[PDB]
This record gives structure tokens, C-alpha cells and sequence, in this order.
């Protein structure tokens, strides 16, 4: 004399992305010429 | 003149899946019934 139903559906979803991204440089231009000495008078040299 | 070039990748990828399922049924005498559950579970992952 009497049917039922019944329905019950559950859904669930995640997503996560994590990106990280570094670059560094260092660019160096050594054009030397050359080097100048002065004399300490510890050293003893007559030019002082 | 020298250059120097290293490189290095690496790529890691997962996945997971898991569904079960059950059911049942049953009738005596015009009093029927039956029964359904059901669940699932996806994992994955990518490392880069």
C-alpha cells in the first residue's frame, strides 16, 4: 500500500598550488691599473 | 674565456584512488526494501 526513498549524494574537492621562484646576478668588472706603496718609517727606507 | 652551466629538474607526481561500494535488498510478503552506500577518496599530488 506505501513506498519510500530516499537519497543523499555529498561531495567535496581541494586543490592547492603553491609556487616559488628565486634569480639573483652578479655581474664583477675589475679593471686594475696597478698599486702605490708609501714606506712606514718601522720600515727604515730613507724615502718616508 | 670559461662559462659553466648546471642544471637541475626534478618532477615527483601521485596519485590515489579509493572507492567502495556496498548494497543490500530484501522482500517478504510484498514488504520490500533495499539499501545503497557508497563513498570514494582521490589523493594527488606534483612537486616540482
Amino acid at each position: 500500500f506505501i513506498t519510500a526513498n530516499s537519497e543523499y549524494s555529498e561531495s567535496s574537492s581541494f586543490k592547492n598550488t603553491e609556487t616559488e621562484k628565486s634569480m639573483y646576478t652578479s655581474s664583477r668588472y675589475l679593471f686594475p691599473q696597478g698599486r702605490i706603496d708609501f714606506t712606514t718609517p718601522d720600515s727604515g727606507f730613507d724615502d718616508v | 674565456a670559461h662559462t659553466m652551466e648546471t642544471f637541475s629538474r626534478s618532477e615527483n607526481e601521485t596519485e590515489v584512488k579509493q572507492d567502495v561500494k556496498a548494497g543490500l535488498e530484501g522482500a517478504v510478503k510484498g514488504w520490500g526494501g533495499g539499501a545503497t552506500a557508497g563513498h570514494g577518496n582521490t589523493q594527488g599530488t606534483i612537486t616540482t
